[PDB]
């Protein structure tokens, strides 16, 4: 009956509304896993930089074009790469010669392209996030992968030719491959953080 | 009884070529108009006492070359462009002394133009990562032995349909060539084979897409994409 919001994160994810919307029949069903780091104590966690991986599975040799939004708890501090980017490509994108991380406040937009279906399974992107000095036991800093769309452009996960199966794979990715308000996490830390639309987190065990 | 001559009708014949434009451009190029000849038809005759007009002869005066006098009036790419699925061609009326002209068949004389969004390789009225990939894919294909602009199609659009010699592939190339080393000296009339469509074009476009997708540049991309293109190509 009461409405609950996360401490320092908003739910920007939108309803996947391209046809086909239902990706259940997709030949390729990609799933993106995000790091869930748990510290035993505040002292263990305070001021730590954590490598957060965004890892795809189930799509080896089956995608080429991607673009999705990542956001994180505003209390976390992002540690930029040597170029100033908030994210760094991983081995999953090694054969994709187009890859670009674009900074976006408490988040980043990450995209890739390839001249064939050279997308691979594994780590697509890493982001280093630093835990605040004043972190306390019980704290959860959620990390969200979100689908966004507007009439000018939208987020993507498709094959080189953007085929019918590419579009089915895309719908699967955004509706079943990641968490969102329509596919909520049941992870206890995310429930506690009131951020079940989110995907991973850095958490500190309860006292 | 008194015989006079008067213009009965007047029409133009025009030889013109296609022109490609970005939706942001403020001017069509009259260079599309190669030649325009104005024909003027006269009737000579009289009105009888019974008030009935009699025509004794029909003829034209010497046709006049008016090529240089033709304008497109107030029409511009920016004020003509409409995003419509699988539809990029427009017929732009020519003007002569601030009035339209009729062609030989009685219709307003027009010139064909194609107008699209810079970066929109696949011709779907959207600039996104798929356009970057298509551009990259074309570069990789044409960089392979035994392949070039003549055997490879650039655009995934159904309008091209895999056809390397489609005019829409020339149009797609024009839209995709966001990085032109030659500058203005390579004109909008260049064909796909005359352009360099490479990984630099593809990475710009991708960056345009990524910047459009974050809060800082969302509105710039939508409202004045040209300022964002300049940023992503290093020209500003
Ligand atoms: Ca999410
Ligand atoms: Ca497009
Ligand atoms: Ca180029």
């Amino acid at each position: 009956h009461h409405h609950h919001h996360a401490m320092a994160l908003t739910d920007r994810g939108m309803t996947y509304d391209l046809d086909p919307k239902d990706g259940s029949s997709a030949a390729t069903k990609p799933v993106l896993e995000v790091t869930k780091k748990v510290f035993d104590t505040a002292a263990d966690a305070a001021g730590q930089t954590v490598t957060v991986e965004f890892k795809v599975s189930g799509a080896e040799g089956k995608y080429a074009t991607t673009g999705y939004h990542i956001y994180w708890d505003e209390r976390l501090e992002v540690v930029a790469t040597k170029t100033g980017a908030y994210a760094k490509k991983g081995a999953a994108l090694e054969d994709s010669s187009l890859a670009k991380a674009e900074n976006n406040g408490n988040g980043v937009f990450v995209a890739s392209g390839a001249d064939d279906d050279f997308g691979a399974d594994g780590v697509m992107w890493t982001v280093e996030l630093k835990v605040p000095a004043d972190a306390k036991a019980g704290d959860v800093y959620p990390i969200d992968v979100a689908y966004q769309w507007d009439p000018s452009k939208g987020d993507l996960f498709t094959d080189n030719k953007d085929s019918a199966q590419g579009k089915l794979m895309q719908a699967y990715f955004f509706t079943q491959g990641i968490k969102s308000s329509s596919n909520p996490s049941t992870d206890e830390y995310l429930v506690k953080a009131n951020a079940t639309y989110a995907d991973g987190y850095i958490a500190i065990k309860a006292g | 009884n008194t015989v006079t001559s008067a213009v009965k009708t007047q029409y133009v014949e025009i030889e013109s070529v296609d022109g490609f434009y970005f939706n942001t451009e403020d001017k069509f190029d009259t260079a599309q108009i190669k030649k325009a000849v104005l024909h003027t038809v006269y009737n000579e005759g009289y009105t009888g006492d019974d008030g009935v007009a009699v025509v004794l002869r029909e003829y034209e005066s010497e046709p006049v070359d008016i090529t240089a006098e033709l304008t497109f009036g107030d029409a511009t790419p920016a004020n003509t462009y409409k995003a419509v699925e699988n539809k990029f061609d427009y017929e732009i009326p020519v003007y002569y002394n601030n009035a339209t002209l009729k062609d030989a068949e009685g219709n307003d004389a027009t010139v064909t133009v194609y107008i699209g969004l810079k970066g929109d390789t696949d011709l779907n009225n959207i600039v996104d990562g798929r356009d970057a990939t298509a551009t990259l894919t074309y570069y990789a294909a044409t960089s392979t032995d035994g392949k070039d602009a003549t055997t490879v199609a650039l655009s995934p659009s159904t309008l091209v349909g895999g056809n390397p010699e489609s005019v829409y592939d020339d149009f797609s190339a024009f839209l995709s060539d966001v990085k032109v080393d030659a500058g203005k000296e390579l004109t909008r009339f260049a064909k796909k084979a005359e352009r360099l469509i490479d990984g630099r074009d593809a990475s710009s476009i991708l960056t345009f897409y990524t910047k459009s997708s974050v809060d800082q540049y969302k509105d710039m991309a939508a409202n004045e994409p040209n300022k964002l293109w300049d940023i992503v190509t290093g020209d500003a």
